């Protein structure tokens, strides 16, 4: 057994009205250092994990696409379009 | 690549035409094809704002350079990739190919339809498509015309 007598005494008896004012500027500085080392360092890894699957497997993020057929309109020099909904699938392996 | 090879080249007029259905058509085609070099203007603007903040609050030049690089990196990351842009470019290229085929047929048959076009202009005051007008006429006949 470890002789933890002093630590046990400290745990049993501690002040219950002592507090220390904290420098808001220094607290904010440390918190924003943590935010800097979070965003500018860990966001690279997080965005890699989030996006690299989306780059190497794009067909699964766009389920439906559209296709068009056109016919001429001579007497009015217009172009008529007919649309169609298709399931986005691989083509020409 | 196959669709772009079939189309050959893309002009801004067709992109403006497809703006009807895809307002971000240009913003997607620029990310899909190597048309022009894309600078992260928004990221650089945010970096300049952070630089002004750092200058005002007397932050180190290393810190402000890092805060300029970071938004630029975010903008580049959110810009490059985006295969949804490639999908929309494929859709636009299909639309453009169909439009060009129809335009080629129009040009081919312009002389043949010239004579008929004058009487059609002199008889019909509407600019709507012949196909749509004929479909409406067919519906009108199916509804009102007596079967007898
Ligand atoms: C559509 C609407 C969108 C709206 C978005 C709004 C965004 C608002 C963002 C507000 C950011 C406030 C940042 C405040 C930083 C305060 C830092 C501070 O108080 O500490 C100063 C300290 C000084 O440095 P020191 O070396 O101690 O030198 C002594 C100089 N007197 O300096 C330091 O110790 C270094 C401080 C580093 C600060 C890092 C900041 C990182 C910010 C990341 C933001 C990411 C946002 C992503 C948004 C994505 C949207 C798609």
């Amino acid at each position: 057994m470890l002789d933890d007598t002093k630590y046990i005494q400290m745990a049993q008896k501690f002040p219950r009205n002592v507090s220390v004012q904290l420098n808001k500027k220094l607290f904010v500085t440390r918190t924003w250092f943590r935010n800097y080392y979070f965003v500018g360092v860990f966001g690279i890894f997080a965005y890699f994990i989030y996006n690299q699957p989306k780059i190497f497997a794009p067909f699964s993020g766009y389920p439906t696409t559209v296709a068009y057929k056109a016919q001429p309109d001579f007497l009015n020099d217009q172009v008529i379009f007919y649309s169609q909904q298709r399931q986005n699938t691989l083509k020409n392996f | 690549l196959r669709r772009k090879q079939q189309l050959g080249k893309i002009y801004p007029e067709e992109v403006s035409s497809y703006t009807q259905i895809n307002p971000d058509i240009a913003n997607d085609l620029n990310l899909t094809f190597n048309a022009k070099l894309l600078w992260p203007v928004r990221g650089m603007t945010v970096g300049a704002g952070f630089f002004a903040f750092a200058h005002l609050f007397n932050l180190p030049y290393s810190f402000r350079l890092g805060l300029f690089v970071l938004p630029t990196a975010v903008e580049l990351a959110f810009t490059w990739g985006n295969k949804t842009s490639q999908f929309k470019s494929i859709e636009f290229m299909d639309y453009l190919l169909q439009y060009r085929v129809s335009k080629a047929l129009l040009e081919k048959n312009a002389k043949h339809f010239a004579e008929k076009k004058a009487a059609y202009q002199k008889e019909i005051n509407s600019s709507q498509s012949v196909q749509d007008l004929y479909n409406q006429l067919i519906t009108l006949v199916s509804e009102q015309a007596p079967s007898e």
